[PDB]
């Protein structure tokens, strides 16, 4: 699991 | 909010509800220990102690049992901000670590939302998501006790600045988004509240790229809400959110 990136994909 | 409907409370883990006196204004999560907010709102600037930030709130103003309250330690108001015009019309809130050393206790209703990447190059194509406490129309008596949402389609600079719809009052860190047939829109109270909008680049597909700031009327024909246009402050949002 753990946080989901904001980062462009 | 004009043509919205109620918002699920799992819907928007990122809004703040933020209270000082007679006085109320809403905000966005975009860090644990930073909310950002419209600088109209706090343009009276109220000193801190009196401010109080409730993050996963759903009806206004009514304790709930994932709400957290918290205090606000220090809140900047952008430098060229204007009362008059309402250009750079966005605020940061730092609020108040406890013992732990934590601000806001992160939970499935109180989440932070992704910054904008601003670098993309956004058509009128893209679809947002407006929410608020305020009004449901012009004439409304009362604000809404639960949240309202609604989907609004964002609009380019070169037709908002038009003749016909704002004109020459929209200035750059602005930016619009509704129908020029109106019906959906932001209204009085919704300020300093999230536009979240599409973004197909990003991960999580979703980031905040407005703040609700001004308009003439709710939803008339035409006349689309203004917002500070999140994007064109990243730099000055890295810059003091660093601090």
């Amino acid at each position: 699991n753990g946080p989901l990136s904001c980062g462009q994909r | 909010v004009v043509g919205g409907l109620v918002a699920l409370r799992g819907a928007h883990p990122y809004i703040a509800a933020l209270y000082w006196g007679h006085s109320f204004c809403a905000g966005s999560l975009i860090a644990p220990c930073w909310v950002l907010t419209a600088a109209h709102c706090l343009q009276d600037r109220p000193a801190p102690e009196d401010l109080t930030v409730v993050l996963g709130q759903e009806r206004r103003n009514h304790s709930c049992e994932p709400c957290q309250t918290l205090a606000v330690r220090s809140y900047r108001l952008h430098e060229a901000f204007s009362p008059v015009s309402y250009q750079h019309d966005l605020a940061l809130l730092r609020l108040q670590e406890d013992a732990d050393g934590s601000c806001a206790l992160l939970s499935p209703y109180v989440q932070p939302v992704c910054l904008p990447s601003g670098a993309a190059r956004p058509s009128e194509t893209t679809l947002c998501q407006v929410a608020g406490w305020g009004h449901q129309f012009e004439g409304a008596e009362e604000y809404a006790s639960f949240l309202q949402e609604a989907q609004v389609p964002f609009l380019s600079l070169e037709r908002c600045s038009a003749p016909d719809v704002h004109g020459s009052s929209i200035l750059p860190g602005m930016l619009c988004a509704g129908f020029l047939e109106g019906g959906t829109d932001a209204c009085q109270g919704d300020s300093g509240g999230p536009l979240v909008c599409e973004d197909q680049a990003a991960e999580r597909r979703l980031t905040l790229q407005g703040i609700i700031s001004w308009g003439s009327g709710c939803g008339d024909r035409n006349k689309p809400g203004v917002y500070t246009d999140v994007a064109y402050y990243l730099a000055w949002i890295r810059e003091h959110t660093v601090s």
